[PDB]
């Protein structure tokens, strides 16, 4: 019951560092959206203009998203990880309980 | 003098793109240009109109004297529209392609 | 002192160095470049970022990072304006200072001029105080 939620205490933490990472993203994808609404308005004008930049900064969200993305990708595994060892242990705790 | 009114509106007014009408016929109202290609209405709260495209013209008279509204005129490098905005519906959008300067 | 130099000896014809004090001069002038190079940089982007903010209100995307130049958008377009002259006067700063130094020492390095150009629209300032000490 000591070395037992140590266990749990670790998969509790991956799980709400998936939750942060994907609220994250979340805001991120909402960037990316916005500016890309814009310079599709810019597309569909006849009319030049300077870019102002836009491209630069849906450069930079792109790869805000990219990061985040293989952030949540690596978090999902040991989140993976980490829950086969927590049923590992939870066999383990069963066996001792009804021993 | 005093200024008899002031207020205060977020938004930036293009310089040379203001205009007051009566869009409502009898209710005087401000139209202006903003960045981002909007022109925002002050009815006495602000309404948004989405031009999609950086104005370069804008004004507000009679334009058809059987009925008493003013029209929101908008004019872009190769448009122009006319717009009653009481009964939301183009007057006329014509396409100039020498500009409204 | 080059100034005080020249000066003085063209009066006369009408009538020593520590070696780390480029290092201090370079010093003190390194946080105006950096505050003149952001200035540029943030100025870059107050127009494209007001752009995004008539739209939705500003309730929930817009980056942190950018939300600190949306409030100040003012100040840093109205320091943009004077920015092109410090800039300039910086540069010019520097030019004397490496041709000075390099003149006491017996030297004419008039020509490696606009290698320091350069540099300096890259700015990097290890890289900086390296081409001052090297060449």
């Amino acid at each position: 019951l000591e070395e037992y939620f140590e266990l749990i205490d670790h998969h509790f933490e991956l799980r709400i560092n998936g939750e942060k990472l994907e609220e994250l993203l979340s805001e991120r994808a909402v960037q990316f959206r916005a500016i890309q609404r814009r310079l599709l308005t810019r597309f569909k004008d006849k009319t030049p203009a300077p870019l102002q930049h836009l491209d630069t900064l849906l450069d930079g969200t792109y790869k805000q998203v990219i990061a985040l993305a293989d952030a949540v990708e690596e978090n999902q595994d040991n989140l993976f990880q980490s829950f086969t060892r927590l049923k590992s242990a939870t066999h383990l705790v069963i066996l001792l309980i009804g021993l | 003098l005093q200024p008899v009114f002031t207020l205060k509106l977020r938004h930036k007014i293009s310089p040379r793109m203001v205009a007051v009408g009566r869009y409502d016929g009898t209710h005087p109202c401000l139209a202006a240009a903003t960045q981002a290609g909007k022109v925002f209405i002050h009815n006495p709260d602000v309404s948004l109109l989405n031009i999609n495209q950086t104005v370069s013209c804008l004004t507000a008279g009679v334009l058809n004297p059987e009925l008493g509204y003013d029209a929101l005129l908008v004019g872009t490098q190769t448009n122009l529209l006319a717009y009653d905005v009481y009964n939301n519906s183009d007057l006329f959008y014509r396409e100039v392609a020498d500009g409204a300067s | 002192i080059s100034i005080l130099k020249d000066v003085l000896s063209k009066e006369a014809t009408k009538r020593e160095i520590n070696e780390v004090s480029v290092k201090h001069t370079l010093k003190l002038i390194h946080p105006k470049l950096e505050y003149q190079l952001l200035l540029a940089k943030k100025v870059q982007l107050i127009d494209a970022l007001k752009e995004l903010q008539v739209h939705e209100g500003n309730t929930n995307f817009l980056i942190p990072e950018y939300r600190c130049i949306l409030e100040e958008a003012d100040h840093l377009q109205e320091e943009y304006k004077k920015q092109p002259a410090h800039l300039e006067r910086l540069y010019g700063m520097i030019t004397d200072l490496f041709i000075d130094k390099f003149k006491f020492k017996g030297t004419n390095v008039k020509t490696k001029v606009p290698l320091l150009l350069e540099i300096l629209d890259s700015y990097d300032q290890n890289a900086l105080i390296a081409f001052f000490d090297a060449a």
